[PDB]
C-alpha cells in the first residue's frame, strides 16, 4: 500500500527548476516535504520547520544530510512560504565512499541529483523502507515548557537519561534545535549558541567513537552522527571545545575516570557560562542497570542539572527509583518521565562513524571527505628513536591491559589509537617515560592500567597505525589521521602521547583497497582471509 | 562474490605456528626440550591474549589458551602451601569459559534445551558440564580431576577445531614522500 | 533447649587465628614481615581447603580463601610470559564462586528477582556481578580490574562476615585398658 | 478422618495373649495387619504374606522391624490361618539409641510392648502419619512373569534402574522376597538364596554408606537399611560376600573405579553361580542424567543382565532412549518400563544408617546394638611407629584429594575412614609405602588420587578416628569400629590400610555424649558450638 510522504503537488506555478540544479518552491498553504539525500534550505519568504529547527528569511543556508539509514527529517512550510532547495557540493565526496564500502552505497537516493523529494512510497529506492522523523506530542509540550523556563532562567542544564533504543538521541536533537532556533517576540532576535556535553562513547554525536566531548553549536544539527564525526577545534557553525578518550564503547573498563572526564568537561562549560548564558544539553550512555545506574547517579550529583529527563515511561521501577533518589538527594531537581518512541545495528553505525571520521579532509558545508582509500594515502612518519625532544611521540600508553613489550608492536599494528596532548607535567607523574633511545617501541609502563588524568591531558584526535618499522636504521610508525598538518606540527614531540585502548578493530580499512579495486575494475592482505 | 573474514592473526602461518606451539606432539625427554616446549607454550598463550585483545578470536583458541595456561601454572609450581586454589581456580575458570562458550554457541532459543542435551548435540562429554556446575555452584573440583579433565578437553579441542585448520607436518612528524610512496595493504611496511 | 552447630574448626580459637592470618592489618615494611605474612596467608588458605574437605565450612570463608589465594598467586609470580590467564583465571573463578554463592544464598524462588536486585538487597556492589558475568560469558576481565575488585571484595567480606566473629585485639592393634580409660569427647586424646 | 489400617477385630476367641508378651491370632478369613515396631512372625497354620515374602508353617520365625519413618509392611493372612506374634529381644538395644539421638526416638511405637497393632489412625503416635507398604498391580504382574522366567531359566540377572525417589528400593525388596520365598507346585520346596549386588553408595542396603557390596540372603529382607547396616562375613540368614569403599555418596569422584568395583563383585557372583542357580538383583544409583547415564550404560554392558527394569513411566525420553540403546547394543535384552510409586531427607537416613552401623555389637535376630555412647567406649589403639610388620596399619591413603602432610592429622581426626585389606601386592605398586618409622603419620602419597584397585583389595569395614596421638613416645591412632576383635586380630599390620575419602562427617558422634548426659540427668567439645 502506497504511503504519501510529501503532501506537495507540483505544477508550472509553484515548482520551478533553476540552473545548477537548484529548485524554487512556493507553497501558499502548509505543506510537508520528505527529501532523501543531501540538500540545502534557504527560504525566500515565510517560516519553515525542519527537525525542530525554525528557519526564517533572515537566516542563511542550512545544509541537511538525510540518508535513509536514519529517519528522514520532515520539512514543514507554513502558509505563503517560498523556499529554495540547493544541491550539496561536498556530498559527492561522501557518496564516493560508496566506492570503498558497500554500506555507504545504500545510504543515499538513486537519482542523479543529490536530493530527491519523496512524494509517494514508489519514489523510494528498491528494497528500502523510508521512515519519517517523528516526535511525540508530550515531547513537544515538554520542550515548550523547557523553552519558557529557559527564557525565565539563564543557562539551564538538561540531563537526558534513558534506556538504549529509547529515542533519546532524537529528543536531544529536537531539544537542541528548538533551544537554538526558536525565537519568541521579536523576529530580529539572533540564534543562541547551545553547548552539548556528549558523554556517550558507544553512540556518540559530534565525536568519533570511544570519545567523550564538549561541543559548541551556533548552527542546527541537521545531520546524522556519521555525517559530522569530527569537528575542528576553535566563528564556525559547530566547534569542539574539548575531548577525552574513553578508548572503549562502554565506561565499564573504568567508571571513575569517566566521571572525571565529565567533571573536566563541565568545568570548561562553566568557563563559558560565566560570560554568556548558554543552555547545555547532556547526552548520557544507555546503561540503566548495574554500574551504569551508579554512573547516572554520579553524573546527576556532579553536573547538578536544572532538569532530569528519563526517556522511557515503561522503564524499570528500580532504575526510576534510583534516579529519583539521586535527584532528591541533591535538591529539588525536577525529574520528568517521557515516552520512548524507538535494520542497522549500533556496531555498524559505529564503524561507519569511524570510517567517516578517518576519511575527513584536513581542510558552506562544514565537513569534506576524501574518496582516496586509506591504503593509497601517504602516511605520517613518526620517529621513534632519539631524545624525547627528538621523537615524534613521547611514548605509548596502554589502557586497562598491559601487553608484554614484544607483543605491543603486534597489538597496536593496524588499530585505532588515540593521540593525547600532555598539557601539564603532573599527568606523567608516577609513570616511567622511556629515556633517550630491533629497537623497541617507546613504551610507558602503566601498572595501574588507569587512563591519563583528564584535567591535565586532552585529545588531539584519533590515529590509525598504517605500519610499524622497527629497523635499526630508522625506527618509526607510519600512521594515518584526519588531523590537519598545521595542528600536528604545532605540537612538540614531548607533548604527544599515543594511547592504546579498546577501540573496535578498523576492519573496514583492511578491505577498503580491495573494494576500491573491485569497483574500479567494473597478494595477501594482513588480518583478512578471502572466500572463493 | 568475495566475502571477507577478519582474523586477529596476520596470516594463516601465524595461526599454524600457534597451533604447533600448543600441540608439539601432534605437529612433530631431554630437559632442554621440556624447557623449550614450556617456553613455546607460554609464547603461544601470550599471543592468544593479544588476539583476544584485538578481537575476533574464536572461542576454541581462547579455551585452548586458558587450558594450556592452567596446565603451565600447575606444572611450574603447585600451590601445595596454599592448598592449590590458585591452580584449581585457574582450571575451574578455564572450564567455565570453555563449557559456557560452547553451550552458548550451540544453544537454540526457539527450543527449550537442557544443558546436557546441548552437550550431547555437540559431542562434548557431560563430565565437563558437571565439572562446570560443581565449580560454579559447589566447591572447586579436586586437582587430579581437573588435570585429567584438562588433558581430555585439550584432546577434544584438537579433534574439534585445531586439526581441521590444515595438514599436519618538526622532524618528529614527517609526511612520507609522494614520489617514493607505493600503496600497500594496512599493516605492511 | 540446646541446639548444636557443627563446625570444621575444632574451636573458635582456630577460626580467630585463621581470621588473623587472612587479615594481619586489622587484627594487629620489612622483608621478613612480608615473608611471614605471605607464609601465614598460605597456611590459612591450606586450612580452609582442609575445612572445605571436612564439610560445613561457610561460603564467606571459602570466598576469602579463594580471593587470598588468587592474590598470593598474583604476588608470588605474575604470568607475564603466559599473559596472565593463570592469575586472571584464578581471580575469575574466585569471583564466580563468591558472587554465585552469595546470590544463591540470598535469592528467593517465590519472587522473580534479577541478579542486580539480589545484589542490591545484599549490599554487594554490582561491579562484582558484572565482573562475574564478563568472566563467564565473555573474555576474562583484565588483571588490574581483577586486582582492584579483589581488594574491594576482601574488604567487603571483612565488613560482612569476619568482623562479627569476635572482638579484634597382635601388638599393632591393642584395646585400650578399661581401668585407665576416662571418657572424653570425640577428637581428644 | 479415621483410616482403618487393620481389618482385624479382636474378641476372646481369635485374639489370645501368652506370657512373655507373645500373641496368638486366628483369622478364619483373609485379614490384613499393620503392625508398628519390632516383632516376630511364626505361623501355626496357613500361609501369610508380608512385604512380598510368603511364610508357611514349615518356615521358622521371621523378625520384622517396622519404624514409621519407612512404610509399614502389611501382613496379609489367608482363610483359616493361625499366627503367632513374638516380641523382638535385640530391639531394646536399638530403642536405647533413642538415648543418644532424638531421631532414633521418633521411629518406634509409644506402647510399652515392642510391637503395636494399628487398627485405626487413632492408634498412631501423636504428630505422626503412618503409610502402609503398597505395590502397583503392574509390579505384581511383572514379578509374576519374572518368577515364571526364573523357573524356566536358571540364575537370571535383574537390573533395576530408575530416577531417585521412584520407589525402586521397594520394588527391589518385593522382587527379592518373591524370588526367595515363593514356591510353586510342591509345598516341601525350600527357599532359594538370592544374591543382591548393591551398587548404590548414597542410599545403600545391607552396607554402610559409601560402600558397594555383594550380599547373599537366605532370609527375607523385612527391615529398613539402617536396621541391618552391617552384616558379618561368611549358615546365617544374611551374609556379605565382598565389599568395596567408594568413599563417597556419589560415583562422580571416580566413575571408572566404580565400574571396576562392579566388575569385581560380578566376578564373585559368577564364582557362586557356576555351582548353583542363584538369582541376582542389582541395585543402581539414582543418577539418570549426565555421567550417571553413561554409568548405567556401562553397567548394562558389563553385567549383561537378563532383564532391565526402568522404574519410571514418566521418565525423561533421553534417559529411556539411552537405556534402550545400551540394551539393544549388546543383544536382545528386554527393557521394561514400570510405574513409579514415590518427611525424612536422604541425608538424615544416611546418618542414621552410619550411626546404626557404628553402634553394632561385635557379637534369633541378626544384628544387636550397643547403647553405650561412642565417647564412653574403650578405643582401639593402632601403633603408628615402627616397621611395617610392627605397625597396626601400613599407611593412610587419601582418595581424590591430597592434603599437605601437616593437615592430614586434622583432616582425618573425628572422621569416618575405611579399613582396607591388601590381598595382593600389585595394589601397592606405583605407591610409596612409608618405611621404618612429633612423628608424622604413615602417609602413602597418591598423586593420581584414584582409589585402590578393587580386584586386589577388599573392605574389612569402616572405622571412626577417636583421636590422634603424635607424641614421640607412642605415636598412635585411637579409633572405634564395629568389626569384631577376632577379625581385626586375624589380619597382619602390613595388610591393613586406612583410607580417607568423602564420607559425611559423623556429627552424631560428637553430640552423642551430650545427648546421653542430658537424658540421664532428666568443657568444650571439638567441632561443636552450643546455642544458649
Amino acid at each position: 500500500l502506497l504511503r504519501h510522504h510529501s503532501s506537495f503537488q507540483p505544477n508550472n506555478s509553484n515548482f520551478q527548476r533553476k540552473a545548477g540544479g537548484r529548485l524554487v518552491l512556493s507553497t501558499p498553504d502548509v505543506e510537508r516535504f520528505v527529501i532523501l539525500g543531501n540538500y540545502g534550505v534557504k527560504v525566500h519568504q515565510g517560516e519553515v520547520t525542519i527537525a525542530g529547527a525554525t528557519l526564517t528569511p533572515i537566516d542563511d543556508v542550512q545544509w541537511v544530510h538525510a540518508p535513509h539509514c536514519h529517519a528522514l527529517p520532515v520539512l514543514r512550510t507554513a502558509n505563503d512560504t517560498v523556499i529554495e532547495l540547493l544541491p550539496c557540493p561536498t556530498a559527492q565526496g561522501l557518496r564516493e565512499l560508496a566506492r570503498l564500502n558497500p554500506l555507504f552505497g545504500r545510504l543515499w537516493n538513486e537519482t542523479s541529483d543529490t536530493f530527491q523529494i519523496i512524494y509517494t512510497s514508489a519514489d523510494a529506492p528498491k528494497r528500502t523502507s523510508l521512515r519519517e522523523l517523528a516526535s511525540h506530542p508530550a515531547w513537544n509540550k515538554k520542550i515548550s515548557e523547557l523553552l519558557t523556563s529557559t527564557r525565565r532562567k539563564p543557562s539551564p542544564i538538561l540531563f537526558i537519561c534513558g534506556p538504549k533504543s529509547s529515542g533519546k538521541s532524537t529528543f536531544g536533537r529536537l531539544l537542541t534545535n528548538r533551544l537554538m532556533t526558536d525565537r519568541a517576540g521579536h523576529k530580529s532576535r539572533s540564534w543562541k549558541p547551545v553547548m552539548v556535553l556528549d558523554l556517550d562513547p558507544g553512540q556518540p554525536e559530534f565525536s568519533p567513537p570511544g570519545v567523550v566531548s564538549l561541543t559548541k553549536l551556533r548552527r542546527p544539527n541537521l545531520a546524522p552522527p556519521f555525517c559530522h564525526p569530527g569537528l575542528s577545534f576553535g566563528n564556525e557553525g559547530m566547534t569542539t571545545v574539548r575531548m577525552h578518550a574513553i578508548a572503549s564503547v562502554t565506561p565499564a573498563l573504568d567508571p571513575a575516570h569517566f566521571i572525571a572526564c565529565a567533571r573536566d568537561l563541565f568545568a570548561y562549560y562553566r568557563r563559558s557560562a560565566s560570560q554568556e548564558n548558554i543552555p547545555l544539553v547532556v547526552n548520557t550512555p544507555g546503561w540503566i542497570q548495574g554500574t551504569g545506574l551508579d554512573l547516572l547517579a554520579e553524573l546527576i550529583a556532579v553536573l547538578r542539572p536544572t532538569e532530569v529527563l528519563y526517556m522511557s515511561e515503561d522503564g524499570p521501577e528500580e532504575t526510576v527509583s534510583a534516579l529519583r533518589e539521586a535527584c532528591a538527594s541533591s535538591s529539588t531537581i525536577p525529574f520528568t518521565m517521557l515516552p520512548s518512541q524507538p535494520s542497522w545495528t549500533p556496531a555498524t553505525l559505529r564503524s561507519m562513524a569511524m570510517q567517516s571520521y578517518f576519511h575527513l579532509s584536513p581542510f558552506g558545508p562544514g565537513c569534506e571527505w576524501n574518496p582516496t582509500p586509506l591504503t593509497h594515502l601517504c602516511p605520517w612518519r613518526v620517529r621513534l628513536a632519539g631524545r624525547p625532544d627528538e621523537r615524534g611521540v613521547l611514548g605509548i600508553v596502554c589502557y586497562d591491559h598491559q601487553y608484554a613489550p614484544e607483543l605491543v608492536s603486534d597489538a597496536i599494528n593496524g588499530m585505532v589509537m588515540g593521540l593525547v596532548r600532555i598539557e601539564k607535567k603532573e599527568a606523567l607523574r608516577g609513570l616511567a617515560v622511556p629515556g633517550d633511545t630491533t629497537p623497541l617501541l617507546p613504551l610507558i609502563p602503566n601498572p595501574t592500567g588507569s587512563p591519563l588524568s583528564p584535567q591535565y591531558t586532552s585529545l588531539v584526535g584519533l590515529v590509525l597505525i598504517r605500519g610499524v618499522s622497527l629497523t635499526a636504521s630508522n625506527p618509526e610508525l607510519h600512521l594515518l589521521t584526519p588531523v590537519p598538518p598545521s595542528v600536528l606540527h604545532s605540537f612538540r614531540g614531548d607533548e604527544l602521547v599515543l594511547v592504546a585502548g579498546k577501540f573496535d578493530a578498523p576492519t573496514w580499512a583492511y578491505v577498503e583497497g580491495l573494494y576500491w579495486k573491485s569497483n574500479s575494475k567494473a597478494d595477501e592482505v594482513p588480518w583478512v582471509e578471502m572466500l572463493h | 562474490m568475495v566475502q571477507y573474514i577478519f582474523t586477529p592473526w596476520r596470516n594463516r602461518a601465524e595461526l599454524l605456528a600457534v597451533r604447533a606451539q600448543f600441540y608439539p606432539e601432534h605437529t612433530s625427554s631431554t630437559f632442554q626440550d621440556d624447557e623449550h616446549i614450556r617456553s613455546e607454550k607460554q609464547k603461544a598463550v601470550a599471543r592468544v591474549s593479544m588476539w583476544m585483545q584485538r578481537g575476533g578470536c574464536p572461542h576454541m583458541v581462547e579455551s585452548t589458551a586458558l587450558l594450556v595456561a592452567a596446565i603451565l601454572s600447575d606444572e611450574a609450581q603447585g600451590s601445595g602451601a596454599a592448598g592449590g586454589y590458585a591452580v584449581r581456580a585457574a582450571y575451574s575458570a578455564a572450564f567455565s569459559r570453555f563449557v559456557t562458550g560452547l553451550l552458548d554457541s550451540h544453544q537454540d532459543k526457539q527450543r527449550k534445551q537442557s544443558m546436557y542435551d546441548v552437550a550431547k548435540a555437540v559431542g562434548l562429554p557431560a563430565a565437563f558440564v558437571e565439572l562446570r556446575h560443581q565449580a560454579t555452584h559447589e566447591q572447586l573440583p579436586s586437582l587430579t580431576r581437573l588435570r585429567s579433565a584438562a588433558r581430555r578437553a585439550l584432546e577434544w579441542i584438537w579433534w574439534y577445531y585445531w586439526k581441521g585448520l590444515g595438514p599436519v607436518d618538526q622532524s618528529g612528524w614527517v609526511l612520507y614522500d609522494e614520489k617514493e610512496w607505493v600503496p600497500k595493504p594496512i599493516g605492511i611496511v
